[PDB]
Order: C-alpha cells, then structure tokens, then sequence
C-alpha cells in the first residue's frame, strides 16, 4: 500500500554501509556456500570446474558459515570490481580510491578474480545477488550490518525522495559517470525506465564482465532490440551475454545529473525520483 | 494508474464526440510514458513510418515499441488513459472491451492483434481532424499465437512463389468452429524479413550438443501411436516428423555435463517463448468478480495483471 | 410420537420406539448486491457541492 | 453577498477537507 | 484484502475439522473470485476436466488458469483465503508455509504442481465429505525452473533405456529428489503426459529447421545474418544430422503453424512464472522448512 520495509542482518566484509552513502543499491549476494556442484554443471567440462570453489575460496580467505550468511554487495562494490575491465580509465581509480581508503582492497582483488572465474565455468554473477532494495537505516554494530534496504517497487524511493530535499536524503546515486548508461541520445521528453545490465563476452577480453546501469523509456521487450545493438562484442564465436533486470521507472526525464561529490573525489550521477520496479533478470543468447 | 491524458485539439464534430464516448474500453496505443499528450501521435498516421504505412506484420512492429494503454474514462477535451505496462497496479480493475467476434473465458491471457480479419475494420474517421484510429483486437493468447503463425509463412510464401499455383490457404482459422478468415493483401519485404530473421535465428539456438540425443527417439514416437490414443492425437496427420522417418554418436565430453538438461532449458528459453518474439506479450488477464465464466463477444472484462 | 395401535395375537412384544428425531439444516446465503458510481460518494458527503 | 460566500465556502472545506469530518472531543470551530 | 470466503460443507468429523487446521498457510487455487465459495469447488475433484483425475499436464494447465490464494484464518465453517493476484504491487504481508527448500529473503516463489515430490504427500483428504486437497509446493523460480527440466530428462531415459541426474545440490541443501522405492514408478507414470509433448516439440522443432534451410537461402539479409551467426556451430551439426539421419513446401508450412503453436503452449505450461514474493521485515530471512514466511504480491 506504497508504504514497505525490509531488515537483514549480514556482515561488514563487503558494503560496510557506514563508509557506504544513504542512498545505495544493494544488491545481494545469493548462495556463497553453493557453487561447487552447479559451477561443476552447465559447463563443458573443458572449463575447470574448480575455479569457483578456489577463487571464492580466496575470497572467503580474503574476509564455517556464522550467525550471517554473506550478504550485501553494494553497487559500489561492483564499480572497482570491473573498473580493470571495461575500457575507462582515470574514472574507474576514483571509486576504487572510495574502496580501498574506506571499505580493503585484497576483497577487489579475490573478486574480481571470481568475476573473471564465473563467466569462466558458465555461472553467471546474474542469477546471482538479486537485488534487494534502498538502504534507509544502517544500525551496524563492529562486526554486523542490520540495514533497512526496502525492496517492492515504487514507494522505496518516493519514501526516501519525499523528505529527501530537507538535508541529505537517499537521492540515489549511480555512483560513476562510466556507469549510468543514460541512454535516449535520440531521445526526448518521457518517463524511462532503468535496468540494471550485465555485458559479457567469452575468451574475448577473457571472459569479461561490465557493471553498470542504461536508462530508457524502451520496454524490456524492446530493450533487447538495442541491447543487440550499441555493442561490439557480438562476436562470441557461446551465447547468454548482455543480461538484464529491470530496476524500474524513472518518472522524471530532467531530473538526472552530473555530479562528483562523494566522502576522495568521485564522479557520481544524482537521480531524484525512482520507481524500484524489482524485474526479474532475462538472459537467452 | 498514472493517468494519462489525450488532448482532443480543435473544434469537435458532434458525430466525432460521440466517436470518443463508444470507445471508453478499448486500448491506446501510445509511444512514450506521458502526462500529457496529443491525439495525433497516437492515431495510424503516426503509425506511419517514413513513404510507407506498415503491413500487418509492421503493425505488431509499430506495436511492440509502443506502449498500450486503456481508455479509463472519456471526457470531450481529454481522454483518460491507464498504461497497462506501467500503471496495471489497481486494485480499482480497469476495465476492457472485447472488440472481436471471440468468448474469450474466464482467465485467459489477453494479447493485442491488430484489425486482421474481414469484417472487424474497427478503424474509426474523424472529420475535424483527419485522424484514423484502428483499434487493436483483444484475443485470448492460444488464439493470438495462432493467429501470427499464419501470417509468417504466408510471408515466407511470399518470398518464393517450384509447385504450380494451387498452394493451400493459410487463410483459414478454427476457434471451437468458427471458419474465420483472415486478410490477405500485401507482405511487405522488411517486416517479413525482420520477423523471418528472429524465427530463423531463435530455432538455431534451441539445438544443442545434447539436442540430437532426443532426434534418436524418434522411431520410438511412431511405435507409440501405433498402441497409444493420446500419441495419435499428439502426432497429427500433416506432420513432419511422420514424414521425416522416411544417431546416438556417443562422442562424451567429460561422459557427466547433464547432456538432455541443457538441451531443454536452452530449446524452453529459445524457441519456446516464440510468442514473445513475433507478438505482444501477454499482461491482460481475465478476473471476473460476479461469477462470470465468460466474456461475451462485445461484453466487458475486469483485468488484472500478467499471467 | 407416532401413533401406535395395540396389537393381539401370538407375535413377541414388538419393539416399542420413542425417540427424538434429529435434522440436519442446511445453509443458504442470497447474495443481493447494488453499485454505487464514482458520482454519489464525491457526492452525498459533502466533498464535492 | 457573492464575495463573502465564496471565501467562506473555501475555508470551511480547507480545514473541512484536511482532518476534521471525524468528530473530535466535543466542540470544534 | 478482498479476502473470499470459502464454506465448509456441512457437518464433518472431529478429525476433519483438526486437518483442515493445520493447512492455515497452505495454496489454494480458486476458479472464479466470488466472496462465497464452496470448498467441493477447491478440492482436486472440480480438477476433473476429461473424466480422468489430471497429470502434471493437466495440473500445470489448470495452474496456470485459475487464481491463486493463500489461507489467511481457518474459521469454524469458513475458510477465509486472501487470492494473490488482486491488490496492487507489494500490498498485503501474509504468510505461506514452507517446503523442503530454504525460500530465502527474496526469491519469487511459485505455487507449482504436487507431484513433483512424493506422490500422496500432502493431500489431504476429509473422510467425512470424501474430497481430496492436493496443495501444491511453493519453490523459488531458479528452483522452479531447473527442476521441471530435471524430472522430464529423466522420463527420456525410462522412454528407451540402455548419470544420476537427481543431485541437484543447493546452498545447504542435498536434495533427495529420488524416492526410489513407490514413487519413481508412480512418478514417471504422470510425465507419460508432459514428456511426450517436450519429446514432439522438440522433434518437430529441430526437424522443420533442418528441413527448412536447405530450402531456404535458394530464393537475402537473412541469409548473411543467420550464417554469420552460425558460422561452424550449427553448420557442424547441419553436416551432423543429415548425414546420421534421414534427411515438399506444403507439408511444411501447414507444419510451420501447427508447431510454433504447441511450441508456444510449453512456454506457458512450463517455465513457472513467479506468482508472489517473498520480501521479509523483522523476520530471520532465512526460512526453515514448515516455517512461515511473510510473502507479497508481485514479481
């Protein structure tokens, strides 16, 4: 009834949410203690299926099961998780500048190894870490992290947009300027929709990933039309790149920016006004 | 909702009001997410594309990056529209009209066709303004997948006319009866060749390595409509695969990879979900809270959201 | 009680019953119904004169 | 008396509007 | 909420009146949305569509037919059962009961058939009345969607016989799927319905095509774009099949519809659209089996 609430209680090895901002798309970490088994699966085995239960176990090493499963990858995270990876340079160091001074930099390192390593044995990182909401309150203790990130649509961001103008409130930051695919270059005045966008390409730039987010007031069935498009790393040759969510409806076209303050200088986009249409993730060829 | 309305510009007609006041019910469509917007971009001039009007296979390619929206309430200056792929999230019901000579049921999904049948014209005039607004036809989604199926190889018919020219019809549709005909004017070469592209395409990736292991069982299909009732209804008479036994090849990468389980997720994710790719995709869904089990030719239906 | 007659004849003392009958009731619901527009609620409440 | 029946029509539903067709404790104006 | 008021049927046992209890939290699937509703019309007998108690077929098409709706309070003759797909998005917390799988924070259950498991498991049946509820499993969509491609691949192995596909291993969980000893002979019998249909649509699927484009690219765009994409992946197998196998337009295009139609049916058969969500508050979010979970409305 545009008022709902969500509470989980994970750890500070990953987000951190106090170096973290109000507004933060967190995102999750569905199944760690999986993937020996179906990292062994939907692969040829000429993919060394143990790579997943060593890289991660790196990355476990880099910090049993505890009192919480291993949750919260912010989408700050993800920017330095890639930043190697997509093609931009000198605005990808400033948000692992954000990292490494306020979250570690060893747990960039293990992961970025297991981004290379899950499109390496055909376990993509989509159908893995759903998204999970907004990031209201963050009441964490030393070593827990008990965030109030309120998932189900349209009021998540209208909550923490209403009272949003007085101080600081939410405002939703896409956090890099290489991210943020503002897409409508051909565009004009509409309500768009946002999507949260996984590229790859296998054995190309070795099995590569790309984060980031497009904006358009394109459906999700037409999106793939555009998504075949825009890219060149149609040559694969095998298939299921370019996946894709549907974060929701950005009902106000003026209202996105172009900013860079954050904590360490970082480039960042302002987005006043958001529909979190949670979508489900779609990925065939 | 978001309520979305239409400005109707000038003048007005006394037949053209009273054409806005039957049509409260049906479904606009409208090529943005607006507040406000005028009449002239959602009629069939703005369907047209550059020199051309699209055939009736461009319309479902006008349609598909073109949002439908139901018209909620009809006012002379406005008409107030609800985005069914956005603003479906009622609990008030937004209400649609069947424009069709089909029952559909009491739960079907409802997809949007365009005017394809001989007597279903729907394309209504305005004087004031020289506007024509063809409506689309809502169809249940069995009916609206076979109705697409047909129009596709009749384009593929039109790519190459080597038998003489008694071919069989593709213009012949049964629906608990009903000889429905269809319209059969002109195919249009790159709305065909934009939907034959995406048919050819997603067949090829719905083969597999473990594909031809289920190609090996093919023989065993044809012992079982020689002693099952509901394989011989399963193989129908013009089949292909009846005329096709007119193979194993073992060749184990790592002998443990699930080779049958890859092979049907990737044939259910590929050419399984053709409906999505050559039509609309279902969001209208049939909730009647009286107890109607039927929805009359003509009728009105409450509508919630996807199946 | 059922109306007896008193019987003769040589047959046992046939078997005397006086009970109370037990019925089952069934329940029915009439559903009746009216709508009531989006006029007549802005209306007849003072939000819209 | 036009004017003085319009802006009084208006202020009455303004606060009418906002929260007062509930009864309150027992006298409101 | 809208809830619907489902009627007990008159007088039942002391032992049906205790089952019916413990189902507070259970799926039921209602035909039409009246506020008065019987409970004959619940049961898995007005499942009863060609005179024959349905398969997993007809289950998943009478599934994805009538209207979902989760049991709020059990009451003295009365069933009060809030549906899932009215309201708007994210409205109206309640609680499902959860089987074997975790069902974790969020997931996207799906209200999906019962005999995916044992075969009388669950289905309660009221000797008093004599109906049958055969509640149906509510498992995450990647749950969902793997496993119903897990159970019809075996059915191809039991179709002609000579891995144990079973495992399946999840994040805690060692899924016994195998219930070897009454069920996978009880089981296999009702895929008899749907392996036959995903056996033929494939059949004709792959059979059409390789009967297609060497009619086809002999009469333009499409011949460069779809070669350019199968340039020695499909190509490989082209050579493959028609030489390892056997090898007329109208034919073909009277079965160019006739597929793409029941090809077009699986889609909605199968692949187990997310009816609900699970989205907790105050809650541990990890749930255990036979626990409730706080589930709402829309995907």
């Amino acid at each position: 009834p545009r008022y709902h609430l969500t509470r989980q209680v994970t750890l500070t090895d990953l987000c951190q949410p106090n170096a973290e901002r109000a507004g933060a798309l967190l995102l999750a970490l569905r199944h760690p203690t999986d993937l020996p088994h179906l990292a062994r699966h939907r692969a040829p085995p000429g993919r060394q299926t143990e790579r997943l239960a060593e890289a991660w176990g790196q990355l476990l090493e880099a910090s049993e099961s505890g009192c919480a499963r291993a949750g919260l990858v912010s989408f700050n995270f993800l920017v330095a998780a890639c930043a190697a990876a997509y093609d931009a340079r000198d605005a990808a160091e400033a948000v692992r500048a954000h990292i490494t001074t306020n979250y570690a930099g060893a747990r960039l390192d293990r992961f970025s190894e297991c981004l290379r390593a899950m499109v390496h044995t055909h376990v993509f990182p989509h159908e893995v870490m759903r998204f999970f909401g907004g990031l209201v309150s963050w009441v964490t203790q030393d070593e827990l992290a008990s965030v109030t990130a309120v998932c189900s649509g349209p009021q998540e961001a209208t909550h923490t947009g209403h009272p949003g103008r007085p101080r600081s409130a939410v405002t939703i930051p896409a956090c890099a300027f290489v991210d943020l695919d503002a897409e409508l270059c051909l565009g004009g005045p509409g309500a768009a929709f946002l999507y949260l966008v996984f590229t790859y390409r296998q054995c190309r730039d070795q099995e590569l990933c790309c984060v980031y987010v497009v904006k358009s007031q394109l459906p999700p069935r037409g999106l793939e039309a555009a998504l075949e498009r825009l890219f060149g790393r149609l040559r694969i040759t095998t298939c299921t790149y370019a996946a894709f969510a549907e974060l929701g409806v950005m009902p106000d076209d003026s209202p996105r920016c172009l900013h860079r303050t954050e904590r360490v200088g970082v480039p960042v986009v302002i987005l006043e006004g958001v529909v979190w249409r949670p979508g489900g993730w779609r990925a065939c060829a | 909702c978001f309520e979305a309305d239409i400005a109707i510009p000038s003048g007005i007609s006394r037949p053209d009001a009273a054409a806005l006041q039957r049509c409260e019910g049906r479904v606009v469509f409208l090529p943005t997410i607006r507040r406000q917007l005028a009449l002239a971009d959602v009629a069939h001039e703005s369907f047209v594309s550059g020199g051309v009007s699209p055939d009736t296979l461009g319309l479902l390619l006008a349609y598909r990056r073109r949002f439908p929206a139901v018209i909620t309430r009809v006012l002379p200056t406005r008409i107030v529209a609800c985005p069914v792929d956005l603003g479906l999230t009622h609990a008030g019901t937004v209400n649609l009209r069947n424009t069709s000579p089909v029952d559909l049921c009491n739960g079907d999904p409802v997809s949007l066709v365009p005017p394809v049948f001989e007597g279903q014209a729907t394309d209504v005039r305005l004087e004031s303004l020289d506007l024509t607004l063809r409506f689309p036809v809502p169809l249940p989604t069995p009916l609206a997948r076979e109705i697409v199926a047909r129009l596709v190889a009749r384009g593929i018919r039109d790519l190459n006319p080597r038998t003489p020219g008694e071919l069989p019809d593709l213009n012949v549709l049964y629906y608990n009866g009903a000889r429905l005909s269809l319209v059969a004017d002109v195919q249009q070469l790159a709305s065909v060749n934009t939907e034959l592209r995406s048919l050819v395409l997603n067949m090829v990736y719905s083969i597999t390595e473990g594909t031809t292991l289920i190609l090996t069982l093919i023989p065993r299909l044809l012992a079982l409509s020689a002693q099952d009732g509901y394989v011989n209804a399963l193989l129908q008479m013009q089949s292909v695969t009846r005329e096709a036994a007119q193979a194993p090849m073992l060749m184990q990468d790592g002998e443990r990879r699930l080779p049958l389980y890859e092979a049907l997720v990737a044939w259910l994710a590929h050419a399984g979900q053709l409906g999505d790719i050559l039509a609309l995709a279902p969001a209208v869904r049939v909730c009647t809270f009286d107890g109607a089990a039927v929805v009359q030719s003509g009728d009105m239906a409450p509508v919630i959201r996807y199946p | 009680h059922q109306p007896l007659i008193a019987r003769d004849g040589p047959h046992p003392v046939e078997q005397p019953v006086h009970n109370y009958m037990t019925k089952v009731i069934d329940r029915r619901a009439l559903n009746a119904a009216f709508s009531l527009a989006t006029e007549a609620i802005a209306l007849l409440t003072g939000e819209a004169l | 008396s036009i004017l003085s029946t319009i802006e009084v029509a208006s202020h009455r539903r303004l606060f009418d509007f906002f929260a007062a067709v509930r009864s309150d404790e027992n006298s409101l104006y």
